[PDB]
């Protein structure tokens, strides 16, 4: 299963996602991106079994856009996390469960501070400055418990992300074919194509 | 079974074998693994014969309805997504399917989409599904070029399917080529591998390990 | 004047309404001081009478009784 | 548990000619290991010079035949008795075969007839519900004995002109009704002793412009 | 539950419920819309009978269906926002099903269809609202203005007005607007819309609301301090000439 | 004119009649003449179609529901579709479940049972369509006369339509004649054509006005139209 | 009001009796059946010059080979047109062939008799019958060019030349003597323009009437404004000949 | 036939307005009056209960002011029985919003849900419309204080000062002169008490028949305090306003 | 088939008042004159049993019933309507509280919940409003003793002392002077007996008076001993012998 990563600094939050799609024994596309822009100030990154990923992400995107256009006001990332965790909670006991391990992060207008939450496929809401799912967590929590600081900036957080990505590509038999870095801040959504050496 | 498709400056080229196998024994050699939905977009056979055939024929209904309703051609994205959703609501019922949604538009140009029984929809340029898709993936990427002319693209696809069918047990039979342009797909012809392998071996010299 | 066109642009109106249309067509010429009522006057009169005075119409309820 | 499916034996074979089409099948039906009956026709006339034989579960085949005949009757009723084309019948059968997915019909059926241009057409239908345009193919467990034999004298595959050292392919020729019926008779007379559930006579149906003619030929009863 | 038919063909051919909904619309606030080369303007008025209505939480007369298409209504305000909700959810569903932002034509067709269905289904009275749909299609700069009647008939209008005294605004637009030569600037469109409104509103600069729709996902709502700015030179140019 | 007791179908007149059914029967009367008759071994239907104008067409007043049955029309066209569809459903059910061709009397019983449930419950309306079922079973040739009231009876011949019942006298005078005619389809059809001619008032029989059907053992149900009917004119 | 599906002493149902005369409140649609195809024309009737000619579309294409006109109140036919398109496309999917025009018309006219309260035996809902009459036109491989009349009463006719709506009595009378089996498509268009001009409210141009055609090879096609204008000029030349 | 007994509740009049909601708007005028004033520091909701007697219980008795959420309170003017179902549905919807988003429900969402509930009956179902109109008050971080009103028609507008019920015109005219944009809670309270004194049908103003609901925000920020004025504190403001 | 009366039978009159509600109020104001008053230590609810025929048994008919061992009900309208109402109210009270919370609901919520049924009856189509007016008396450990009157419109009002029936006007206008802030249960029962004395028109005895009291938790009627948590039902009803003892206490 793929690699999804997320790091939040005091100024913004940075989301990392693998570009590999492993189906069968071959690689269908190594330039794919698994991200959804629920709001101009919120990013959605999903993982898990590919059967449910994209349609579920589109479903939450639809509901968020419908609320935003009906009220003309942006939901807080905590509200979106509650929404998606409700979907997981009501879905896992259904006949056809949705097994999607997902990451939610974005900037908050009320408190002027970005937030990042981690939702498993079972629907658990946690608040962490960083997180990962599947086999990519073991090499990220261990490394980010040493150099991560509560007061860092996005630029050196990028260097920390480079160290993490190097650890993944060194100790993963599964090749993620690089990652796509997208930063989330008050300014908006920006894509960073530098992941190997910065 | 090995179905492949790629993209270049001229259009969309698909090359699919015509070998259908019933387990160990090859059921048929004259099957058509491309479903002509309409003279704009394409479709391919991979996995369940009936499962793909019916729904890909079922696609033409939605295209006609959308064309009559909006007075305009249905985009490739919607055509892929309706089948993706229909497969999604049927998942877990035993359906196994694989297909290439190949279409050409004005604003978006040539577009290739992948849809399977899993429900995954993908956008890319190089796609190949079947029993011997791996035996093809080792050929096109080496010789891929954005400015390949129509004849070069056709020969590349034909050689790729020849190589895939030579090794894959369930891949073989006649070879069909399709070129997608502004008008739509144009049938190029039927290509039996009997007159293809020998001509390639004599002319190009590939497959040196083969005797004769 | 095109009597066929005037008759066509007046569906399901009882003869009393046609008489009222004629009277109003005569009247509209008087208000404009013209001594002759033309087709453009008859069209305005028939619009005003058939369309404007439609909520106060009798031929739609009493038809059910018949 | 319980097995909703089963086997009954029997084989079918259909060959598409130029201006005609032939459908043949054995009259033997069996259960498990013994002969159930000797004279059990499996080829039926569907009307409008359209024939089809179902190979597989006897109940499933009979139900498919009955429901296809009902669909043909309904099409005649609602379309002012419009003639039924073979392609339309094939697609209608495909829809019928896709009627339910949880309980597919485990029957291999083959139809025959003429197109709007008078050209012989034969369609083989997969139990999953798939079909394709085809010249000749057999059905059932006996197809492996019959189908590769057709390629010898119909497609003339792997056969080259004498004296040309194998560099020249034989030009294809169109066979008459007598040619194809004798080919099928030889094929079944070769298959009956090599396959246990083949025999007990042969029923072969010929589709032509005039209509449908029924011919029967006794085979080995062992 | 309720299966009784409410819309019955009258002996003269009309449907009484639909033609009553026409009058129900005729009692609504006047709403007017005009389009330029690349700008469409939806002008509207508000009721001046009662005062002490704030502006921030007062529901806007022109409701945003999507980022590129907006809707304005007239007549019964209660029923119209239901159509607004249905249009919004249908637009989201269309985005999900066709991977394409909705077009003005398709949304107007859907609104006409739902009004037609309510005129068709039993136990439901027809909508008493008349709607104006304006916006720009994706990757297209052409403004499209659509009017939907409670009867279910929709048409494109270069400039249309609905509500009370709509005849006066219609005849005014019939002579101070040219279909073949639309105004070329947003300011000209706004000026025409404003001057059209004073023919009926006859004071009420406080309760005159105007929404300007622009291509490339640009929808703005001019505030009072700009509307009175336009009104200043409009009334200055009125009496002196 | 309509009275107070018209209302809905579920309402009894003080005299003890259903005005709905009576109106259905009047609409039956207003339709065109579709006289039909039967012999021991043959059943013949004769229909007179109606055209709106010169540049118009003719209604298929002869509807086939099976090879051994047929229908005729004497009223509301659209409800005939529903009735014929129900008859075809039951005929196909008989074929697929019993293998027995539907008995003509059984078909009439099914038709009357269907026609009831609109007149018995609120929300329904009587079928203003008049069927002349013909057919041939192992018993023999049969003919029925369906009515919106649910009344179904078997007769040698009848005529339902505008002044069609004025053509019953021709059948009655010759009732003893066409009964003893067996295996002679053309002359029986000729007698039927003579019967309908008595119901003509303004215009005579032509190629496009005569629609004829006939059923039997050697003769399956066949519909005659166009030039194929001019020989019997 | 009393009863919905109730009969009448004259024996004709209500609603459909009113619907049959409610068509005359609508526009005028005219079709002519020729061996070379069928020509359809309508009356746009822009209520104001501020209307757009390309806005109101009273001619739709059910299929490449089948198209229809519209008359009476337009809104109700949208359900008719949606059902007709669905039926045609589903028949194509099921039978890999075009649906016969008469069969499609039959599959459309059955919907006109669904008004009723509390339907029993099946779930079908409708308050009143549709008040719109359609002119089904198209080509088939068995009969040829056909022109039908989808009445709201559930009955339909094959028609050589028909006018419905306001001119259903005026224009129809002229079609009786102006139609012949040797009529050509060009002369059919000229005659349609002439009859519209006779039944015109205002001056006729490419903005006031819209024409179409059906053919065995070109299929359904909506006539453009330029060809409509030159047709108007040709009619102008033809009318003042002697 | 089950037709003659039908009243056709959802039917358009010949001129073109509904008739059942028309008479509901008359039934509203026959109920007890309510007043709502939008002040800068808070919102005051007051209402005069009708049909008052010495035997009316006042210790624990609230019939015009109802609590839907810790931040949002409503005032009922009309048939209390029909208002009960609407109150229950509003509370259910607010708790479901807290279920879905885990954040305080904005007033506009609940106001829309109730307006939709009323409109659904005014549209189809053939049932009589609810003969109750609400006065909504609440707080949030979106627009600050909010003061809407409802109608049996199901339409809602924002108001800086409203009074639905008996003698609506007199109360509105009285309040519009004295309403500014800068009152504290106490000024709005005394204005509302004076309006109720000048609009009541009785002679004096006793504490038994007056109900008060106020929204205040003090030292604690982000959470307002909702207090339903009990009679012991109700009789206090009477002397402050001078009515006593 | 089903029910074709899906339309509401209560329609707003042009005068702005509900027809069926103002009609059920008239149907209530005539009939048995019942009453109930609240005292400091308990609540007494009383009604008179109008023996229709002297061959009948007023014992079989229960003019007052037990909603819960704490809450009793008295009506003044139509018999069968009250019976159906009391059965439905007991069922829904059980469903809402005994199943979910585990104990007996308090008076305040039970009254609203039972009035829910009546306020739905005036709304749901094809049905007529209940022709009864309910007097609900009950006690709870937090809000204490409380008495509630339920009108056919569905509106419920808290009243310290009440009376509904033919003698409602006289009893209501006579209870103000009778009632004061402090009261006793025997004082309350004497007040009720004196008030009901003139409103009765037939024979006066213990058999013709139906009287119930909500007081302290009596353990004798509890039906078991051993649990200190509960001390018995607070709702008890006097028999004829019990009431014909305070009858001569006047």
């Amino acid at each position: 299963m793929d690699i999804i990563l997320g790091i939040r600094v005091q100024d913004s939050v940075i989301l990392a996602s693998s570009k590999a799609v492993t189906r069968g024994i071959s690689v269908l596309k190594d330039s794919d991106d698994k991200t959804r822009q629920l709001s101009p100030h919120t990013l959605m990154s999903f993982a898990g079994e590919a059967g449910d990923t994209v349609q579920f992400a589109e479903y939450i995107q639809a509901n968020i856009q419908l609320y935003s256009i009906r009220e003309d006001y942006e939901l807080s990332p905590q509200a979106v996390s509650s929404f998606v965790r409700q979907e997981l909670a009501k879905s896992i006991r259904s006949r056809r469960p949705y097994q999607v391990n997902v990451l939610i992060g974005g900037y908050d207008k009320k408190k002027n501070k970005p937030e990042l939450y981690q939702i498993d496929y079972l629907g658990t809401k946690v608040e962490l400055p960083y997180g990962a799912h599947g086999y990519s967590g073991f090499y990220t929590f261990s490394l980010l418990d040493h150099h991560y600081r509560p007061d860092m900036t996005t630029e050196e957080g990028l260097d920390l992300l480079k160290l993490c990505v190097q650890e993944l590509e060194k100790r993963m038999p599964m090749d993620f074919k690089g990652v796509i870095v997208k930063i989330v801040d008050k300014d908006g959504i920006r894509q960073v194509d530098d992941f190997q050496a910065q | 079974t090995t179905t492949l498709a790629f993209r270049f400056q001229g259009g969309i080229i698909v090359a699919v074998d015509s070998r259908a196998t019933a387990g160990n024994w090859v059921a048929s050699q004259t099957v058509k693994k491309v479903i002509e939905i309409n003279p704009f977009l394409l479709g391919t056979m991979a996995g369940g014969a009936a499962d793909c055939q019916f729904w890909e024929t079922w696609l033409g209904s939605q295209c006609r309805l959308h064309e009559l309703r909006e007075k305009e051609r249905i985009s490739v994205a919607a055509a892929s997504k309706i089948l993706s959703n229909l497969v999604y609501q049927y998942k877990g019922a035993g359906l196994s399917m694989g297909t290439m949604i190949c279409g050409y538009t004005r604003k978006e140009g040539p577009t290739i989409y992948y849809v399977d029984s899993d429900g995954t929809r993908l956008k890319g340029d190089i796609f190949c599904v079947g029993s011997g898709q791996t035996f093809a993936y080792g050929v096109l990427d080496s010789n891929y070029k954005w400015d390949l002319s129509v004849e070069d693209a056709l020969y590349l696809g034909k050689r790729s399917i020849l190589a895939a069918a030579h090794r894959d047990a369930y891949s073989g039979g006649s070879v069909n080529l399709y070129h997608v342009t502004e008008d739509g797909w144009i049938y190029h012809g039927n290509h039996d591998v009997g007159e293809l392998f020998w001509k390639v071996k004599e002319e190009e010299g590939s497959f040196n390990n083969v005797i004769g | 004047i095109r009597w066929e066109l005037i008759s066509r642009l007046c569906p399901n109106s009882t003869g009393a309404e046609l008489r009222s249309v004629c009277t109003e067509a005569g009247m509209f010429a008087i208000r404009a001081r013209r001594k002759v009522a033309t087709e453009k006057d008859f069209l305005k009169a028939v619009d005003k009478v058939i369309s404007g005075y439609k909520k106060f119409s009798s031929t739609s309820r009493y038809m059910q009784y018949n | 548990q319980f097995n909703p499916y089963g086997d009954n034996g029997g084989t079918i074979l259909g060959i598409a000619g130029e201006d005609f089409a032939v459908l043949a099948g054995d009259t033997r039906n069996i259960t498990d290991y013994s002969i159930n009956s000797r004279y059990e026709p499996k080829v039926f006339d569907c009307g409008d010079n359209i024939v089809m034989s179902a190979n597989g579960f006897a109940a499933d085949g009979d139900a498919l035949v009955k429901r296809f005949k009902n669909s043909v009757k309904w099409y005649h009723f609602d379309h002012n008795d419009k003639k039924l084309s073979i392609n339309s019948a094939a697609r209608n059968i495909q829809h019928l075969l896709y009627g339910k997915r949880f309980f597919p019909y485990y029957v291999h059926t083959i139809i025959a007839g003429l197109d709007e241009d008078g050209k012989g057409a034969v369609y083989s239908f997969d139990p999953v519900g798939s079909y394709e345009r085809e010249q000749c193919r057999a059905g059932g467990a006996a197809a492996s004995l019959i189908m590769p034999f057709l390629d010898n004298q119909v497609n003339f595959k792997n056969q080259y002109e004498p004296g040309t050292n194998g560099k020249v392919k034989k030009p294809l020729k169109y066979l008459s009704v007598e040619e194809v019926i004798k080919l099928v008779r030889d094929s079944f007379t070769s298959a009956t002793e090599r396959h246990i559930q083949v025999g007990d006579g042969l029923e072969i149906l010929i589709v032509t412009k005039d209509g449908v003619r029924k011919e029967f030929y006794e085979l080995k009863r062992d | 539950g309720y299966d009784r038919a409410l819309s019955i063909f009258s002996p003269d051919g009309h449907i009484f419920q639909v033609e009553y909904a026409l009058e129900a619309v005729k009692r609504g606030t006047c709403a007017v819309g005009v389009k330029g080369k690349n700008c469409v303007v939806l002008g509207c008025e508000r009721r001046s009978t009662l005062k002490l209505q704030d502006t921030r939480i007062t529901p806007s007369k022109v409701s945003k269906i999507d980022s590129h298409v907006v809707l304005s209504f007239s007549g019964l305000n209660a029923d119209s926002r239901i159509l607004i909700e249905k249009a919004r959810v249908e637009a989201q569903s269309h985005r999900l099903t066709l991977e394409d932002p909705v077009t003005v034509e398709y949304l107007t067709r859907y609104v006409a269809g739902v009004q037609q269905r309510y005129t068709q289904s039993g136990g439901v009275r027809p909508f008493g609202v008349s709607t104006l749909i304006a916006g720009f299609d994706p990757r297209d700069d052409e403004p499209k203005l659509y009017q939907t009647e409670p009867s279910g008939i929709y048409s494109s209008w270069s400039a249309q007005t609905i509500g009370r005294n709509s005849k006066t605004v219609r005849e005014f637009l019939e002579k101070n607007y040219d279909r073949k030569e639309p105004p070329a600037t947003v300011e000209e469109c706004v000026k025409l819309t404003v001057r059209s409104l004073l023919e009926v509103v006859q004071t009420g600069a406080k309760n005159i609301e105007i929404t300007v729709v622009k291509p490339d996902s640009d929808i703005v709502a001019l505030s009072s301090e700009e509307i009175n700015q336009y009104v200043t030179q409009i009334e200055q140019e009125k009496q002196e000439q | 004119f309509r009275n107070n007791y018209d209302g809905d179908t579920v309402t009894f007149s003080p005299t003890g009649r259903l005005f709905q059914v009576e109106y259905a029967l009047e609409a039956i009367k207003q339709g065109s003449v579709t006289v039909g008759l039967r012999s021991n071994t043959h059943a013949v239907l004769v229909a007179l179609k109606r055209n709106a104008d010169e540049l118009s067409s003719y209604q298929k007043k002869i509807i086939k529901c099976d090879e051994h049955m047929g229908l005729s029309l004497a009223g509301l066209a659209p409800d005939a579709r529903v009735l014929s569809n129900y008859l075809r459903q039951q005929c196909n059910y008989s074929s697929l479940v019993f293998n027995r061709k539907l008995a003509v009397e059984r078909a009439g019983h099914l038709l009357c049972d269907k026609a009831q449930k609109n007149t018995q419950s609120y929300g329904g309306r009587p079928y203003g369509v008049g069927l002349l079922i013909i057919g041939y079973d192992k018993s023999g040739a049969h003919l029925l006369e369906f009515q919106p009231s649910g009344n179904v009876t078997e007769l040698y011949g009848t005529a339902i339509g505008a002044r069609s019942q004025g053509a019953k006298t021709y059948l009655e005078r010759t009732l003893d004649t066409f009964i003893k005619i067996d295996g002679n389809p053309d002359e029986l059809i000729k007698a039927g054509v003579e019967a309908i001619s008595q119901s003509l008032r303004d215009e005579s029989l032509t190629v496009d006005n005569l629609s004829i059907a006939i059923v039997g053992k050697d003769t399956p149900f066949t519909i005659y139209d166009g030039e194929a009917v001019a020989k019997y004119i | 009001d009393r009863g919905v599906s109730t009969f009448s002493p004259e024996g004709r149902l209500f609603q459909v009796e009113y619907s049959l005369e409610a068509i005359k409140l609508g526009s005028t649609a005219i079709g002519i059946a020729t061996k070379e195809g069928v020509v359809l024309g309508v009356e746009k009737r822009a209520t104001s010059p501020l209307l757009e000619s390309d806005s109101i579309e009273k001619i739709v294409e059910i299929d490449r080979h089948i198209g229809c006109a519209m008359s009476g109140l337009t809104a109700d036919a949208r359900s008719m047109i949606e059902h007709a398109r669905t039926a045609a496309v589903t028949h194509n999917l099921y039978y890999d062939e075009d649906i016969n025009v008469e069969s499609l018309t039959q599959s459309v006219c059955d919907l006109a008799l669904r008004f009723g309260e509390g339907a029993s035996g099946e779930e079908r809902l409708m308050s009143r019958p549709f008040g719109v009459a359609l002119l089904i036109a198209g080509h088939d491989a068995d009969d040829g060019y056909q022109l039908f009349h989808a009445e709201p009463s559930g009955t339909f006719y094959r028609y050589n030349a028909k006018a419905i709506g306001s001119g259903s009595e005026g224009a129809q009378a002229e079609l009786l003597n102006e139609w012949h089996s040797s009529l050509t498509l060009k002369e059919a268009e000229l005659l349609v323009l002439k009859i519209l001009k006779q039944v015109m409210e205002e001056k006729l141009d490419e903005n006031n009437a819209q024409l179409s055609c059906i053919t065995k090879q070109d299929g359904f096609k909506i006539y453009d404004n330029e060809k409509t204008a030159e047709l108007i000029k040709e009619l102008k030349e033809k009318e003042a000949a002697e | 036939g089950s037709r003659r007994y039908d009243s056709r509740t959802t039917i358009f009049s010949p001129e073109g307005r509904l008739y059942q909601v028309e008479y509901a708007l008359e039934s509203i005028s026959h109920a007890g009056t309510a007043i709502g004033i939008m002040a800068s520091d808070g919102i005051v909701l007051a209402a005069e209960r009708k049909v008052t007697s010495t035997l009316l219980e006042q210790d624990t008795s609230t019939e015009k002011l109802y609590k839907l959420n810790d931040k949002i309170a409503v005032a009922v003017a009309g048939l209390t029985a029909d208002a009960e179902i609407l109150i229950n549905t509003a509370r259910i919807h607010a708790q479901n919003y807290l279920k879905t988003y885990n954040e305080d429900i904005p007033v506009e969402i609940l106001v829309r849900r109730l307006s939709d509930i009323k409109q659904g009956y005014t549209q189809h179902g053939g049932l009589r419309p609810f003969g109750v109109s609400f006065i909504y008050a609440g707080y949030d971080d979106r627009y600050g204080y909010q003061l809407y009103t409802s109608n049996p028609s199901g339409n809602y507008t924002g108001w800086k000062a409203i009074s639905v019920g008996a003698n609506t015109s007199a109360a509105q005219t009285l309040l519009q002169m004295d309403y500014k944009d800068d009152m504290k809670v106490d000024d709005a309270i005394e204005l509302a008490l004076k309006t109720l004194s000048k609009t009541t049908d009785s002679s004096a103003l006793t504490y038994d028949r007056l109900e008060f609901a106020t929204i205040r925000k003090g030292a604690n920020d982000g959470e307002v305090y909702q207090k339903i004025f009990k009679p012991q504190e109700i009789k206090d403001i009477l002397v402050k306003t001078g009515i006593t | 088939m089903t029910d074709r009366y899906s339309f509401s039978l209560t329609t707003f009159s042009p005068s702005g008042k509900l027809g069926q509600i103002d009609y059920a109020l008239t149907a209530v104001k005539q009939g048995v004159t019942s009453l109930g008053i609240k005292a400091t230590n308990g609540v007494v609810i009383a009604t008179e049993k109008k023996s229709s025929s002297p061959l009948a048994m007023s014992e079989t008919l229960s003019k007052v019933s037990l909603l819960t061992p704490d809450i009793g009900a008295v009506y003044s309208g139509m018999g069968p309507d009250y019976r159906v109402l009391v059965d439905k109210s007991r069922k829904v009270a059980h469903t809402s509280y005994k199943r979910i919370y585990g104990e007996y609901p308090p008076t305040k919520l039970l009254v609203s919940e039972v009035a829910k049924i009546m306020q739905e009856a005036t709304q749901s189509g094809g049905v007529r409003p209940f022709g009864v007016s309910l007097l609900i008396a009950g006690h709870d450990e937090f809000n204490g003793f409380s008495l509630y009157q339920v009108d056919p419109s569905g509106s419920y009002f808290p009243w310290k002392a009440t009376a509904i029936g033919k003698g409602s006007v006289a009893a209501k206008t006579f209870l103000e002077k009778r009632w004061n802030d402090e009261l006793e249960l025997e004082d309350a029962i004497h007040i009720a007996l004196l008030t009901l004395k003139e409103s009765v028109e037939g024979e006066f005895n213990g058999d013709t008076i139906e009287l119930a009291i909500i007081g302290d938790e009596n353990p004798d009627l509890l039906g078991y001993t051993g649990i200190p948590t509960d001390k018995g039902p607070r709702f008890r009803k006097l028999t004829s012998q019990e009431i014909n003892d305070r009858l001569e206490a006047l």
